[PDB]
């Protein structure tokens, strides 16, 4: 059967990780904000004509459990780092992420994705070269997103694929 | 004199039971008064008929949105949010029933109970009054959550009052 990936959605709480899942997998936006505990999703799509399922876990940005996440950075493949480009706080909070995740594979070398949400918001105040310059630094891909306009979206988590697929394919 | 106010619990429709609380008035005196009119009616709006949405065995049932009726919403009876009042009082035990929010003072009308001691909510949610009578009916509502919190059967809250 296709293969599976597990993925991991990660970045502070209220940038947009479920909006950019639900957006992904459901088709649609609320702006209504419901803060996760902890949600699974999955989808099959083609990537790069390889059909493939998608196993989608979107975690809690919630600050006050950050050191409930071991477990499920232990499982995870390859992870989406999300930031929103109107909040400074959540692109900051970026480097603890990945220095966790780093800790828990005990590898510089993680399939990971910087992605930039809310692009549609008139409010930045993350350039897009100063997130760009952080993801060359980590090695990883940085796309800009928004979960309302579905800007980027599939690009975000099917680019995360193709880095999982890099790093089991060598 | 603090007030006493009631839910009568309901399972897809079946009666479970009364739970009665004590509104601690005399420490959080505009938490308790929100919680108390909201039991009422008496604003127009309020507690009946809305749904626990959230309930995590081992930690808490979690409900209070009459508003959207899917966790996101609810509202006070002095708007949409309003200020944490103190945070004196702190999450001791099972029977606690403290605010929900979405951050500093972001209170409205979703609530918790505590079915065990919470003590890491202590300072970011307001305490506000503790389970008195029927504390087995929201031990009762535990088996139908989930690790999530998502419900397996609809609890409702199908009646709310004061009591003398
Ligand atoms: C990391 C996993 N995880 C846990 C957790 C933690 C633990 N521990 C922590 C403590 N350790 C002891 C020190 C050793 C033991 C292990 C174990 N297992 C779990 C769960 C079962 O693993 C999946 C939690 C938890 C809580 C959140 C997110 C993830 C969480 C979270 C998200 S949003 C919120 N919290 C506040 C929320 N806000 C809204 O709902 C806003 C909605 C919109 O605006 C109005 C309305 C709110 O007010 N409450 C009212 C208060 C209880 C609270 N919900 C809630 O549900 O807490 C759930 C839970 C289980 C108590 C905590
Ligand atoms: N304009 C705009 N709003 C967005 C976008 N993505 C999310 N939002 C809004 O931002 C809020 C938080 O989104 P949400 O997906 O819940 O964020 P989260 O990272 O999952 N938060 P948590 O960590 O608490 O689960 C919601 O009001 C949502 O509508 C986006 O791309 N554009
Ligand atoms: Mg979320």
């Amino acid at each position: 059967s296709m293969t599976e990936y597990k993925l991991v959605v990660v970045g502070a709480g209220g940038v947009g990780k479920s909006a950019l899942t639900i957006q992904l997998i459901q088709n649609h936006f609320v702006d209504e904000y419901d803060p996760t505990i902890e949600d699974s999703y999955r989808k099959q799509v083609v990537i790069d004509g390889e059909t493939c399922l998608l196993d989608i876990l979107d975690t809690a940005g919630q600050e006050e459990y950050s050191a409930m996440r071991d477990q499920y950075m232990r499982t995870g493949e390859g992870f989406l780092c999300v930031f929103a480009i109107n909040n400074t706080k959540s692109f900051e909070d970026i480097h603890h992420y990945r220095e966790q995740i780093k800790r828990v594979k005990d590898s510089e070398d993680v399939p990971m994705v910087l992605v930039g949400n809310k692009c549609d918001l008139p409010s930045r105040t993350v350039d897009t070269k100063q997130a760009q310059d952080l993801a060359r630094s980590y090695g990883i891909p940085f796309i800009e997103t928004s979960a309302k306009t579905r800007q980027g979206v599939d690009d975000a988590f099917y680019t995360l694929v193709r880095e999982i697929r890099k790093h089991k394919e060598k | 004199v603090n007030p006493t106010v009631f839910f009568d619990i309901a399972v897809d429709g079946e009666p479970l039971g009364r739970v009665s609380f004590e509104l601690f008035a005399d420490k959080v005196p505009k938490t308790a008064e929100n919680f108390r009119a909201l039991s009422t009616g008496e604003k127009g709006f309020g507690y009946k008929g809305s749904c626990f949405h959230r309930i995590i065995p081992g930690f808490m049932c979690q409900g209070g949105d009459f508003t959207r009726h899917n966790g996101t919403g609810g509202k006070s009876i002095y708007g949409e949010k309003f200020e944490d009042e103190n945070f004196i009082l702190k999450h001791t035990g099972p029977g606690i029933l403290s605010m929900a929010n979405a951050g500093p003072n972001t209170n409205g009308s979703q609530f918790f109970i505590c079915t065990a001691k919470t003590e890491w909510l202590d300072g970011k949610h307001v305490v506000f009054g503790k389970v008195k009578e029927g504390m087995n009916i929201v031990e009762a509502m535990e088996r139908f959550g989930s690790r999530n919190g998502k419900t397996s059967k609809k609890i409702t809250i199908a009646d709310c009052g004061q009591l003398e």
